[PDB]
């Protein structure tokens, strides 16, 4: 995660192990620029995800006519005008929880009960 | 406007899910293989992958997508040069035009004329075609990441109906070439023999 | 043989509509503070747009393994877009969709 | 009043207008009409010319143009 | 419950600042001078060739009768220069590239010795890119390496 | 099921688990690779509390991965097997510790 | 159908014709019913071609 | 169907040229970092630029098409969530007309832009058979009825019939309908029965039939026997 | 007759309730996809079950 690019080379910095100072540096297999490892974690794989559950929530989601309105009150705004929609993770196993969006604070909440 | 061309780009993603070597290649016309994308960008002149990636992932936060792109970035690593890139492609299709200096050139011309013959066929637009080939790629990734559903082929929005206008056009157009060709031939052969 | 003459002029790029483009193939920069305006020679008082203030790595150059007579004139100081006054403009810009062939 | 919202019956006046104007075979006619007006001409003028040059000791060259088009 | 075609009865029986003049600039200059544009695409905050090197060099680097294709001049011209514009030392480097996206709607008002401007539309616009900053290549071996 | 063991859900559950194919990638959440150089001390806080916990040669790249409970507790499993499974998988070149 | 808002799983949204042939179908029901009815025609066409080949 | 028509296609150039001078920055100057929130803009599937305030852009083109300067064949779709704005002037698209609902009112709620006034102006013209010539076209140019293709249809919310659905808030023999719970209608259907083609427009009460039965008759009626032409 | 049509109307209306409930339970993520089908499928079968029991 969090790729790093070079400068004056701009390619992406692979990690090159420093054993002597004994830490991780990021090389640049084209121009020899280097720097540290801002964190020893290198790679993630992320089988079961929980992102895209709010894909493209723009400040205009309130301006889309086709989205179903709903009346519940935002925990923050305590306003009762909010559009909502299922989780945008277009995949089969996906749950059927609801993401609301208050038209006032643009705060996102959920209809959940298992985990908020 | 002219011949209603039928060039058909494709961006094939390789290796099933779960496999590695999930690399991405595209199939330009008249190129007997399919070229890794990071090349094609460089051929258009986007060298620093950090850019190439920015033609594809218009949201730098999204690191999933980048991860899917890295095995492509590393596949192009051997090449960092536009003309090599251009040269690389030129090697790979209808090698009759042996002129080496003109080899890369002809590759440089296949991009310009034969590659997305819509958005344009003039000279000097590869910045445009570059973004498009990015877009085409990005949409590919949304699907392999399940961020979008697969495409729907029966959606009537994507159909078209050729009525008598078009159908005559397609027909008449070819019948008009044939008329020229013959005129030209006669025009030639009469001049060939200076006939009246 | 190329010559970096001075390359320090604060050239200001302007994007304009076609009716403007045709008219350009005098001025009166009546800037005001940052609501920058300008008077055009007659025509209208079309203001400048701070379309892009900062413009780096962008320079003007002219010319006259073949070489040629290069001259680097000026640098982009800021990019502008035309502000069309709008009465006739929209009256014709909307009417830009009022032409065809026979 | 002439701004009361219309009622479901009123549609059929709108529909009459549509057909009183568009007929039922409009698309058959409209497309063909378009083809005859424009697409014909533009087919001609996309390749309006074809050339031929012969080289001498000065090179003779010939080329033939295609202009307006007329349909009786 | 019926269809009433007699409704045509009722409907029949119901109805400071710096102002600057700009003039017909000489053309013969323009008849030989062409004023293009240029952009460096290295992000290098300023990247003026003032600091590039010296000297700077901007330049580019039998049968019977037959019928040929037909094409307008400009494209015939534009095509017939496939030598790009370059800058070098004798070793930092840049390479040019036609842009063509916005070659038209750009007239220029360069701050001359005075604040005024002669009137100048841009001829063309070029995208200038660096090169050989790390100067590595296996132009021949690339195929060999990419096929191991 | 076995003739005596007809309608004993429990006994059935054991068989269902006995044959149902289970790969790792069905129980695990995500895999991370670090560069935590010391074999003994780990930059991650918890791994220390278990490094000694079983320390009481090896590469500096920690590969660590995380499983769901409810997944791992659906066709329920004990990491004691899971580990030794890995242990039995490659070799004992791949040192492995797992959480309790 | 473009007459519904998004993410609408109510019975009448996903195709539950509620009236009876006596009462008549509302325009959506009509269209959902016609969509189900077409699928019946295609099967019949298929089921007789594939039957015919089997039996021979 | 009866109402459906089919585009003949126009020239996209005016739109593009218009788009340029209304904020669409060309592609060559696009840098996704600085414009994280711009909207791509397509014209016949050609990416042409991005725009930073597309909401104002959309409603400009619409009225520009409801005025009648963008030829009403032209389809323009704003796909808010995908940050895209697509426009087709392509030929061959299939489209049908619809009433425009303007959620504007002194009545304080939404309602069709077409009122008894225009209806009268229409029936006046049919029974012409003194000229004010209210035709179909006038309904177009006055922004009362729009053509809608099948792609654009994705982004509207159609009402089924005006009355039963616009005003906010029973015979048991009457069929059972559902409500106007949707409060954001942007169009209304002219008549729901216009979804039928020619052959099926002759079945009486086709909504009391089993569906295949309507397919049969719609194919038999073509081999009925009548008068085929008066001559 | 009238009395009957009322009960049919009620009997239909209960189904909508039973469907509504399952919708809410599903949207509160309170459901239990019986092993061998994701939450989606479990949700569907239930619905179609009620909607078919209702007609019958
Ligand atoms: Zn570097
Ligand atoms: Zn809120």
């Amino acid at each position: 995660t969090t790729f790093r690019f070079c400068r004056d080379c701009n390619n992406m910095l692979y990690p090159r192990e420093d054993k002597e100072n004994n830490r991780l540096l990021f090389e640049c297999r084209t121009c020899s620029y280097v720097e540290e490892a801002g964190s020893p974690l290198v790679y993630r794989h992320e089988l079961i995800t929980n992102i895209g559950e709010t894909a493209g929530v723009v400040q205009d989601i309130g301006s889309d006519p086709t989205l179903p309105r709903s009346d519940r009150e935002c925990p923050k705004c305590h306003s009762r005008e909010n559009v909502f929609f299922q989780s945008q993770q277009r995949r089969k196993d996906t749950s059927m929880v609801l993401f609301f969006v208050c038209l006032s604070c643009s705060h996102i909440f959920t209809s959940d009960q298992k985990n908020k | 406007k002219g011949s209603r061309f039928i060039s058909t780009l494709q961006v094939k993603l390789y290796g099933r899910e779960g496999s590695s070597a999930r690399t991405i290649k595209a199939t330009l016309p008249y190129i007997k293989q399919d070229i890794p994308i990071v090349i094609i960008f460089r051929a258009l002149g986007i060298i620093p992958d950090g850019e190439i990636l920015e033609h594809i992932c218009y949201d730098v936060n999204d690191w999933q997508m980048l991860e899917m792109l890295k095995p492509c970035v590393e596949d192009g690593f051997v090449i960092q040069d536009r003309e090599t890139a251009l040269d690389f492609i030129g090697r790979r299709g209808t090698a009759l035009g042996i002129k080496k200096e003109k080899r890369i050139q002809y590759a440089k011309d296949i991009l310009q004329k034969e590659f997305l013959p819509h958005i344009t066929q003039l000279e000097g637009f590869e910045s445009r075609k570059a973004f498009f080939l990015g877009y085409m790629i990005n949409r590919l990734l949304l699907c392999a990441l399940d961020r979008k559903d697969q495409d729907d082929r029966d959606h009537f929005g994507k159909k078209r109906l050729d009525l008598a206008g078009p159908l005559l056009a397609q027909l008449f157009k070819t019948l008009f070439k044939k008329l020229t060709k013959d005129i030209f031939r006669y025009m030639q052969r009469t001049v060939e023999e200076a006939h009246d | 043989d190329l010559d970096l003459e001075r390359s320090n002029r604060q050239v200001w790029l302007v994007r304009l509509p076609m009716f403007l483009a045709e008219k350009w193939r005098l001025g009166k920069i009546r800037i005001n503070k940052s609501k920058i305006t300008l008077l055009l020679n007659e025509p209208h008082e079309y203001d400048l747009e701070l379309t892009k203030k900062v413009v780096e790595n962008e320079y003007v150059f002219t010319e006259q393994t073949i070489p040629k007579k290069t001259a680097i004139v000026g640098t982009v100081c800021h990019e502008c877009q035309v502000m069309p006054y709008h009465k006739i403009v929209e009256q014709r810009r909307n009417i830009v969709k009022l032409n065809n062939k026979e | 009043d002439e701004s009361a919202p219309i009622t479901a019956e009123d549609s059929w006046a709108v529909i009459s207008a549509f057909f009183r104007e568009k007929g039922l075979v409009s698309q058959q006619l409209d497309s063909f009409n378009q083809f005859v007006d424009y697409t014909l001409q533009d087919i001609i003028c996309e390749d309006s010319t074809l050339i031929l040059e012969q080289l001498a000791q000065i090179s003779r060259k010939y080329e033939i143009s295609f202009g307006k088009i007329y349909v009786t | 419950f019926i269809k009433r075609d007699r409704m045509r009865r009722n409907f029949l029986r119901m109805r400071e600042y710096n102002e600057f003049p700009l003039r017909a600039i000489p053309k013969e200059d323009l008849e030989n001078m062409r004023t293009h544009l240029l952009k460096f695409q290295s992000k290098k905050k300023i990247n003026p060739v003032t600091d590039f090197h010296l000297p700077v060099r901007l330049h580019r680097k039998r049968k019977t009768r037959q019928l040929k294709v037909l094409d307008e001049n400009a494209k015939k011209l534009r095509f017939e220069e496939f030598y790009p514009w370059v800058m070098e030392d004798f070793y930092n480097t840049w390479v040019g590239s036609y842009e063509a996206g916005n070659s038209d709607s750009y007239v220029l008002l360069s701050v001359e010795d005075d604040g005024s401007f002669t009137m100048i539309p841009a001829d063309k616009v070029y995208k200038f890119t660096a090169r050989n900053k790390y100067a590595t290549l296996t132009i021949d071996e690339a195929e060999k390496r990419m096929d191991k | 099921l076995e003739p005596g063991h007809a309608a004993d859900q429990e006994q059935a559950k054991l068989i269902r688990s006995a044959i149902e194919h289970t790969t790792l990638k069905s129980v695990t959440i995500a895999s991370e690779i670090y560069y935590d150089p010391d074999p003994r001390s780990t930059v991650i806080p918890e791994d220390e509390e278990i490094i000694q916990l079983h320390f009481s040669q090896q590469s500096p790249w920690l590969l660590r991965l995380e499983l769901d409970r409810a997944a791992m507790n659906d066709k329920d499993l004990t990491m004691g097997q899971v580990g030794e499974r890995i242990k039995q998988t490659f070799k004992n070149d791949l040192f492995v510790i797992w959480s309790e | 159908l473009p007459h519904f808002s998004k993410d609408d799983y109510s019975p009448e949204s996903k195709g539950f014709v509620e009236n009876s042939y006596l009462r008549g179908l509302t325009p959506q029901e009509f269209f959902f019913h016609a969509m189900g009815g077409r699928e019946g025609l295609i099967d019949t066409a298929v089921k007789t071609a594939e039957t015919g080949y089997i039996q021979r | 169907s009866l109402m459906s028509c089919i585009s003949v296609g126009t020239d996209p150039m005016p739109i593009i040229t218009f788009l340029s001078e209304w904020g669409m920055e060309p592609l060559e100057d696009y840098v996704p970092h600085q414009s994280p929130d711009a909207t791509r803009v397509f014209v016949n599937g050609v990416w042409h630029g991005v725009h930073r305030n597309p909401a104002r852009l959309m409603e400009t083109l619409r009225t520009l098409r409801r005025k009648g300067d963008i030829n009403p064949e032209v389809s323009m779709i704003r796909d808010i969530r995908e940050k895209e704005l697509k426009i087709f002037t392509d030929a061959g698209r299939v489209y049908r007309p619809l009433f425009i609902v303007e959620d504007d009112e002194s009545l304080g709620h939404k309602e069709l832009k077409v009122r008894k006034g225009h209806i009268a102006k229409l029936m006046a013209t049919e029974y012409q058979d003194d000229v004010e010539e209210y035709t179909w076209s006038s309904l177009l140019n006055e922004g009362l009825v729009e053509y809608i293709d099948a792609e654009e249809e994705e982004s509207i919310l159609i009402a089924m019939q005006p009355e039963d659905l616009e005003p906010a808030e029973v015979d048991p023999a009457k069929r059972i309908r559902v409500s106007h719970h949707a409060t954001t209608f942007t169009h209304c259907e002219i008549h729901p029965s216009m979804i039928l083609g020619v052959a099926a427009s002759i079945i009486p009460f086709p909504d009391h039939n089993q569906s295949p039965r309507n397919t049969y008759q719609s194919a038999m009626g073509k081999q009925a026997m009548g008068v085929f032409l008066t001559n | 007759d009238g009395p009957t049509m009322r009960e049919i109307t009620e009997t239909i209306a209960e189904a909508k309730k039973k469907v509504l409930d399952v919708t809410k339970e599903a949207q509160a993520n309170l459901l239990t996809a019986k092993h061998g089908m994701t939450l989606r499928e479990s949700f569907e079968d239930n619905v179609v079950r009620f909607l078919n029991e209702a007609r019958d």
